């Protein structure tokens, strides 16, 4: 029971609920009308992924205490344009970390 | 004679825990000199957290679950959790883990250990998630067998987590007991620290320092040497590689009550090697009757009867720094049986120089061990073990001779259990009164008596003043720990 | 209450030695404060020596070093030894004994049990 409601350059998505520090973050990018795309992951504590496009331009950042996080566009350009997504998969049917969006089950409202 | 022996009881107990103190603050230092070496978010042993219960709190039970879910270390495998249950009353138990991770309860008909396949496959068929076991009510061991047994299906996992169902785990209190695992190839078993919480009622209090004392300073020292006795129940990891071995044989042992102590004792005789980490935490409750913690006593007490043989003949196996834990053995033993003949021999013979004496030293050496305890924990509420002298000549003493007197035996019930704890608190009571019978004079002119009645009038007047500190502190609820207030404010809430 | 029964007094006319006890027949010996007590034709009465409930003694300041005291609880007597006995010593020796007290054991409205004594004749 968690809902995640993201802003936004900067974006920034702010959880309301209780997050377990053993669940895992993850921004996705939905292209105009094609699919959603992986853009970055990370559990509640640390080790966090990028992908094969977006690595080192954009840095992965959570509050841990106010359960907010966000994400640094420091190197956007308009070839990666999409609809940003947050999401939530907790560790409650399985430990392992996937890149599959069907394993997330909380969705927050897409922007941009 | 009395002198001598008010003398050695003095050298012979604070001696012995200043060596114990020296010890652990090795243990502690050479612990602390590992970690520096760790690099930041290591995660390299995957582990199966295994969770055993039988008919717990809802909400301790949710807690605890919460607890392990909350875990920072980031290799974790599953959560086998096996429950004693498959009936109406213990179901609800398990719906609270189908409220906290998922619906995937298994109800097998059988125990794994009493199965022709003791094997995983019979039970799970899918190893990447996690479970919950609702075997048929047999015991502890047999579920702790069951939650072996389906870790062991994983060709990845390398330990196993063992947390016992109360037990509410600090954020690091996985990262931390399994490190050690990998800082030596001898070491096959780590035990964590267990915090007692509910430190309300004076005997859950005083047990509570008891057993902060048993795991920073009995246990610490035991870990300097890598032999620890008894790896702790509500937190403890073992490498898969020793729990694959010693499986079998700890199980049909020939048997109930031991648990734990049985597989510490496992490990240590097929020679390998145990430590102790005080930086992992597991917090768990305390008996709060006088009535329950002397059964509980008791029962830990036979288990220690028993598998202190087998401890010490598994100390030739570690060689040379293995001359501790035979010697550990032998002071335990021997410490409870002076203390049982100065005791006796002190109340027989009724002289005030010696009794006031022997009552004196007790206090003082309970203090310096308090006030050392106080500076470990930098916690002025550890000057409350001063009043645990108390239990051990209440609670625990007749304990250790009701474990002897069954273990030499190998309205029944109530004479088994509480026949040895009523005649020893009359025999008690009555040397006190034949003590005040027999020396029932006032000469306030002798040197010698003006110290006996000072001195337990001095004694009187510090447990009065400590009771009313603790009294006060009670109805000012200084006394709760700051995981009780949480917890009774989160049940209140509910 | 206790009764004190004396015994002794051979004539030492310079040194020697004898023994003066004060056999007691009561309840409890073993917490009696026994105490001795001289009675001069020059004086009225004085404490000479006293043991105490612990084996504790206690001798006079004028005559400290040449004394010594013993009590006998499987006996119910305690004895004072002589030593070096002076021509000033010619007084009655009696025998004392209390139970409560405070810090004046050196008086003789202190103890309230007392017996019959003997003579020295030194
Ligand atoms: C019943 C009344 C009229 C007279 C009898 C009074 C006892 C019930 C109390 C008064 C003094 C107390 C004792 C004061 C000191 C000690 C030492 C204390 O510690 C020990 O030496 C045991 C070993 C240890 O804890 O280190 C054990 C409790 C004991 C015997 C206490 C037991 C309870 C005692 C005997
Ligand atoms: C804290 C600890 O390690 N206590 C040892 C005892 O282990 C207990 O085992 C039971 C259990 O059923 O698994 C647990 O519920 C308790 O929390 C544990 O304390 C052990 O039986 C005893 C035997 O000598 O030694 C204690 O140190
Ligand atoms: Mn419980
Ligand atoms: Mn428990």
């Amino acid at each position: 029971q968690v809902q995640l409601v993201e802003s936004g350059l900067r974006l920034a998505c702010a959880a309301s609920g209780r997050i377990f520090s053993s669940d895992t973050l993850a921004w996705f990018r939905r292209a105009p009308g094609k699919e959603r795309e992986f853009v970055a992951a990370s559990r509640w504590s640390g080790g966090g992924t990028d992908y094969d496009s977006v690595k080192g331009r954009f840095t992965f950042s959570r509050d841990n205490t106010f359960n907010t996080m966000c994400l640094e566009m420091n190197s956007l350009k308009p070839e990666d344009t999409a609809v940003y997504y947050c999401a939530l998969r907790t560790a409650r049917d399985s430990y392992y970390y996937t890149r599959n969006p069907t394993g997330y089950d909380y969705w927050g409202q897409g922007t941009q | 004679s009395a002198v001598w022996g008010i003398s050695v009881y003095g050298v012979f107990v604070l001696g012995f825990y200043i060596a114990q103190i020296v010890f652990s603050e090795f243990n502690r230092m050479r612990l602390s000199d590992w970690i520096s070496l760790r690099p930041d978010n290591w995660n390299a042993t995957r582990v199966a957290v295994i969770i055993a219960g039988y008919r717990e709190d809802p909400f301790m039970f949710k807690k605890c679950l919460e607890s392990v879910r909350d875990s920072e270390y980031g290799n974790v495998a599953r959560l086998i959790c096996v429950i004693d249950g498959d009936e109406e009353e213990d179901l609800k138990m398990a719906e609270i883990y189908k409220q906290v991770y998922n619906d995937n309860v298994k109800k097998p008909g059988v125990v794994l250990c009493e199965s022709e396949n003791k094997n995983g496959s019979t039970i799970d068929s899918d190893v990447s998630k996690n479970i919950c076991i609702l075997q048929p009510h047999r015991g502890k061991r047999e579920s702790l067998y069951t939650g072996f047994q389906l870790a062991s299906m994983d060709p990845s996992v390398h330990a196993v987590v063992l947390i016992d169902s109360d037990t509410v785990l600090e954020k690091n209190a996985i990262l931390e007991v399994v490190y050690p695992l990998s800082c030596d190839p001898n070491i096959k078993a780590v035990a964590g620290e267990c915090k007692i919480w509910n430190t309300d009622t004076i005997l859950s209090m005083l047990v509570s320092w008891r057993y902060f004392s048993a795991f920073n300073v009995e246990r610490g020292a035991q870990s300097l040497w890598k032999t620890v006795q008894c790896v702790g129940g509500p937190l403890g990891a073992y490498t898969i590689d020793i729990i694959n071995e010693i499986k079998d044989p700890w199980i049909t042992q020939t048997c109930t009550y031991g648990d734990d102590r049985r597989l510490t004792n496992e490990v240590l005789m097929r020679g390998k090697k145990i430590v102790y980490t005080p930086f992992a935490v597991g917090w768990s409750d305390s008996p709060t009757n006088v009535m329950r913690y002397i059964v509980q006593q008791t029962r830990w007490s036979k288990s220690w009867c028993r598998e202190i043989w087998y401890t010490l003949g598994s100390a030739w196996k570690h060689g040379f720094s293995g001359i501790y834990l035979a010697f550990e053995c032998m002071y335990q033993i021997m410490y409870f049986f002076l203390v049982m003949y100065l005791f006796s021999y002190i109340a027989i013979k009724a002289d005030i120089r010696a009794q006031t004496a022997t009552v004196l030293v007790s206090t003082l050496v309970t203090i310096i061990k308090s006030s050392y305890l106080a500076l470990r924990a930098k916690n002025l509420k550890a000057f409350y073990f001063v009043l645990y002298t108390y239990v051990y000549f209440f609670c625990m003493i007749p304990a250790r001779i009701t474990a002897m007197f069954t273990m030499f035996d190998i309205v029944w019930l109530w004479a088994k259990q509480f026949l040895i704890t009523y005649m020893w608190w009359a025999g008690v009571l009555a040397a006190g009164v034949y003590s005040i019978v027999d020396n029932w004079y006032f000469d306030w002119a002798d040197i010698q008596y003006r110290f006996a009645l000072v001195g337990i009038c001095s004694y009187l007047v510090f447990v009065s003043i400590v009771l009313v500190i603790y009294l006060i502190g009670k109805i000012t609820t200084w006394n709760y720990t700051p995981l009780q207030k949480e917890l009774i404010e989160e049940r209140y809430l509910h | 209450q206790v009764q004190l029964v004396e015994s002794g007094g051979g004539l030492v006319q310079a040194g020697g030695s004898l023994k003066v006890s004060c056999a007691a027949s009561g309840r409890a010996f073993k917490t009696y404060r026994m105490a001795w007590f001289r009675q001069a034709p020059g004086k009225e009465r004085e404490f000479v020596s006293g043991i105490s409930a612990l084996e504790t003694t206690y001798y006079a300041d004028s005559v400290k070093g040449r004394f010594t005291i013993s009590r006998d609880n499987t006996k119910n007597t305690v004895s004072l030894q002589m030593d070096s006995l002076k021509p000033e010593d010619t007084a009655v020796y009696y025998c004392a004994a209390r139970r409560y007290g405070g810090t004046d054991y050196t008086t003789t409205g202190s103890y309230d049990y007392w017996g019959q004594g003997t003579q020295v004749t030194v």
